[PDB]
């Protein structure tokens, strides 16, 4: 099944690198694109499937 | 004053008849040549919103 199917490689560029603070590093995770500075804050109370949080 | 500023900022997240409100999304999924006439209505809608707010 050349160039048609469901299961295959996904070696393209993805926003999964060594994230760090002190600069608003571009984020493109969970279908959300924006600009902001990351801050290390402990948050263990999240659910097993919960990934984000809104205001 | 806070409600007016929040409502004005909420106008940026409005769809205005478009597929999405984020600028990167409309400038990324759509082609840079066929999206000019489609982004023109969004830009004039935001501009008339600014005119109504300043009035």
């Amino acid at each position: 099944g050349i160039n048609s199917g469901t299961t295959c490689s996904n070696d393209l560029l993805q926003p999964n690198t060594e994230v760090f603070t002190d600069v608003c590093v571009d984020y493109d995770l969970y279908g959300i694109t924006g600009q902001g500075i990351f801050k290390e804050v402990s948050a263990v109370y999240y659910n097993s499937w919960q990934n984000l949080l809104y205001d | 004053n806070a409600q007016a500023l929040n409502s004005l900022l909420q106008q940026l997240f409005n769809k205005f008849g478009a597929i999405s409100s984020s600028l990167q999304e409309i400038l990324s999924r759509l082609d840079a040549l066929e999206a000019q006439v489609q982004i023109d209505r969004l830009i004039n809608g935001r501009l008339t919103a600014l005119n109504a707010y300043v009035s």
